[PDB]
């Protein structure tokens, strides 16, 4: 009844240990900015536990502002095959027989002209700047396009951060630019500002051509010219229905399982970067009251400024085991809730007729085009085109945030120091780059404009991390098998 | 009920969250 | 460690000085030392008591070793590398000059260590070496040469 | 350069007895199971023998 | 403490209901052949 | 998916290579012949099971994979 | 829970500690 | 110069 | 509060063992005269 079947050695016995990591960086960077501040490898195994505190420290403000700072911290697992094609034939699978042959190496990114500027992604993933000639593996790079991609792209408004898969070498750069230079190790890429009314536009009431019924152009009085069945009306309802449902939703397919089959599918499954933790909080502002006298032509005694000191703890930002080669990247961003000086509701336009204003039997009809005037309000013909789609109604359940009076930016003597509201010198259009956050309305704030090339944030990060690793407890030379 | 730090700077409060990963409307982005 | 009690700008801005609100700081602290010797002394001798004042170190001009591997699968960390000899600790991790020096050896550590380790660092304008600089904010490392393991 | 030559021997002779798929490779060398699904292989759903 | 961030409309209903389906075949090959029997979409 | 089936699992690594498979969209011609490589995604003939693990079917190309590792020998002269 | 001292200048804190006699890499040096 | 000469395994 | 100072690696594991050692020497000598009659390494 029994044979003999080969089966595994089991193998040798791995070494485990449990090692206590600190680590702690000192950066300045601007709002907006998508900063990566910490990254390790890890090989398969390990099991990794992490804790970060932050100190957050602003640029002082002129006054105490009447609008808040909001820091988000994001923990990331990037496994090195979803970014690399030729890893797996790197360590050994071969597509012919036995051993493999000529294994490329792990691609190299190459510096700039002088190297990489201050402020760029090479400059927070601790490549040092302004040192020409030099060169690094790319995998890093890489990995960082690979999560904006997979989380923090807007999919509806602009394309994808460039990701390249192969094993050849790759040219740093110092552009701006969102899409290419993202791997290259350029500017850090820009977030984009939070969900609200304006925000969650789109571009068409689908995501497709609008759906219509057939209208044949035939003459021979004009004979035949058939007409439609309620099949294939009952055929483009579903294809409205299908083009309705892929703009809510989003069309990636772990957004398409879920929206079409009602199904989560994991991250790792479809080779997408995995979320580890995050955690979200506000900054704190204090308010200095002027001890000094009054003198002429400055500000009285009583004066309030303000400066900001924060200090964040993170717990259990990352907490799991790993089952193959990937890089953690943790990120840091600051943002702030918007609000519109320029616009006026939708409400102020209704009434051409009874079927203006709302009705319970009209609660199911097609999305409705927000209007250029409720964003900018300019008095002329682009008032009443198109700044985007919104479900229908919906400025009914919302009442975005406003500005009025000498507070607004718009005036000659303007206060608009107290508030971070949006300000626009030609009407906006819905696209990628009016929906990334913008470090400008935090800086009229401050007493040291980033204008000026002073950073906004100047911020304190300590990571304490329990990593069990698959290594001896120390590394003494010496072997046990010969 | 009326002395307050030197903390107060708007009408508005913001609550400290765990970040988890959602669907909004247009797909996910963080 | 020693107490760091920052203290906030009340007079008002003036042109070409800080703003208000701005923030300085002094340093107050104080130390009690209970029982720093207790014994009983057999032959003639000299009691010494000494004080020094150090801080610990971020480096900024480096760039980590795991940034270099990948030439071949045995550049990777293995459980079966594990017991090797100590192995090179590179001039481009401490200080990396785009020269022939990168490659060249600082010192030796012990096998895999840089994945037991990640030293303290620096980014941004933070950084010593940049035009307008905010390193008065810290303690970091700034070398004019390459350093060497020395005394 | 001795120790380096008898850890690279071990090392081509822990594949050749496991196999280097990366699959296989993960489990002979860390000792882990990296699941198929992951690993974009089709998976096993069940079988029998008679 | 709140305010309002965009969320998921749940989406549709989507239905849902159990199905038995039979199904036979009949083959002939020869030995060491690795054959394929079955095959379904899901 | 048959000849994804047979690389991940009942390929022999060490004495043959895999089947040919493409992952792109452009059309595929169909084939009768027997080519346990090529022919596979094409429709052919049935790819054949390898014999079951005994003493010889156990049996590797090298006493390693990989080149045999020796010590090193140089050959200068004065 | 927020409010906090004139003493906050960084992320990491510093335990303080009795002194003994030890063995790091490379011999002894305090 | 000394061609050839191999070497010694570590089998 | 804690930080990674470095310390010892415990060393290598020492072996130890019992051992009896007979020993026997005949020595003749005078009065008054002081005699190393053992001596060890240790």
């Amino acid at each position: 009844a029994r044979v003999h079947d080969f089966s595994m050695f089991k193998g040798n016995h791995i070494p485990r240990s449990k090692i206590h990591i600190p680590h702690k960086t000192i950066r300045a960077f601007n709002v907006g900015e998508i900063i990566p501040i910490y990254q390790t490898p890890v090989y398969p195994g390990e099991h990794i536990k992490m804790d970060l505190t932050s100190l957050y420290r602003p640029s002082t403000f002129i006054v105490p502002p009447m609008d808040d700072l909001i820091v988000d911290t994001y923990a990331f697992a990037v496994p090195w095959r979803i970014v690399w094609k030729d890893l797996e034939k790197f360590f050994g699978e071969n597509s012919d027989s036995w051993d493999v042959k000529n294994a490329p190496p792990v691609p190299d990114i190459v510096a700039p002209s002088g190297g990489w500027d201050y402020g760029t992604l090479a400059d927070h993933f601790g490549i040092t700047p302004k040192v020409p000639g030099i060169r690094v593996k790319s995998l890093r790079f890489r990995a960082y396009a690979k999560i904006i991609n997979d989380w923090f792209r807007d999919q509806n408004l602009s394309s994808e951060c460039a990701l390249t898969l192969d094993s050849s070498n790759s040219q740093g750069s110092n552009g701006s630019n969102q899409v290419t230079d993202i791997q290259l190790g350029g500017k850090p890429y820009i977030a984009n500002k939070y969900h609200d009314y304006f925000t969650s536009c789109l571009p068409a009431p689908q995501k497709g051509a609008p759906t219509t019924l057939n209208v044949g152009g035939m003459a021979p009085d004009l004979s035949n010219a058939t007409g439609i069945s309620i099949s294939d009306l009952r055929l483009a309802i579903t294809y409205q229905h299908y083009k309705e449902m892929d703009a809510r939703g989003g069309t990636r397919y772990v957004e398409f399982t879920l929206n079409h089959f009602g199904v989560h599918t994991a991250d790792a499954r479809l080779q997408r970067s995995e979320f580890l933790g995050g955690h979200s909080q506000s900054l704190l502002v204090q308010s200095v009251p002027q001890t000094s006298s009054t003198v002429e032509k400055m500000t009285p005694q009583g004066n309030l400024a303000a400066f900001s000191e924060t200090m964040i703890q993170n717990n259990y930002l990352v907490n799991k085991t790993f089952t193959e080669h990937s890089y953690i990247i943790v990120l840091a961003v600051v943002r702030y809730k918007h609000t519109y000086q320029q616009g006026i509701e939708a409400d102020w336009f209704r009434g051409q007729d009874k079927f203006d204003m709302y009705d319970p039997l009209l609660a199911n009809i097609s999305e409705q085009p927000v209007k250029n005037r409720e964003i900018m309000v300019q008095g002329n013909s682009q008032d009443n085109e198109i700044f985007g789609f919104q479900e229908a109604w919906a400025d009914l359940r919302f009442k975005p945030n406003s500005v009025a009076g000498v507070m607004r930016s718009s005036h000659p003597q303007s206060l608009d120091y107290w508030h971070f509201a949006d300000h626009y010198a030609q009407l906006p259009k819905l696209s990628s780059e009016w929906l990334k956050e913008d470090y400008k309305n935090v800086d009229r704030t401050l007493a040291l404009k980033a204008s000026d090339n002073t950073p906004q944030l100047r911020v304190d990060f300590m990571f304490n991390t329990i990593a069990e690793k698959p290594m001896p407890l120390y590394s003494t030379p010496g072997l046990r098998r010969i | 009920k009326r002395h307050q730090w030197r903390l107060t700077h708007s009408a508005r409060s913001i609550k400290r969250a765990n970040i988890m990963p959602s669907n909004p409307r247009g797909g996910r982005r963080f």
